[PDB]
């Protein structure tokens, strides 16, 4: 659900989406997450790793 | 590169008003 959770009902939204949305929150297009996805997923799961 | 990208048309507010 992303934030929606704790202000309200709980909405469905894909994930690469809420990242987007919190990419946009800080001042970076979302243009940077929906071109280099794969990039930042393998550095998510390498640093979860 | 955008993964999930469906194919669809946009408006322009440009072209009509010019032709
Ligand atoms: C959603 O994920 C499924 C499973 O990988 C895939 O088959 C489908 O094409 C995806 N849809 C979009 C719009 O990316
Ligand atoms: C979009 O159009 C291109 C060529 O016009 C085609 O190769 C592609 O498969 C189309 N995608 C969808 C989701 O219709």
């Amino acid at each position: 659900s992303g934030w929606t959770f704790g202000a309200g009902p709980a909405l469905q939204i894909p994930f690469p989406m809420q990242m987007a949305y919190r990419f946009n929150g800080i001042g970076v297009t979302q243009n940077v997450l929906y071109e280099n996805q794969k990039l930042i997923a393998n550095q998510f799961n390498s640093a979860i790793g | 590169v955008v993964i999930g990208i469906v194919n669809n048309t946009v408006y322009d507010p440009l072209q009509p008003e010019l032709d």
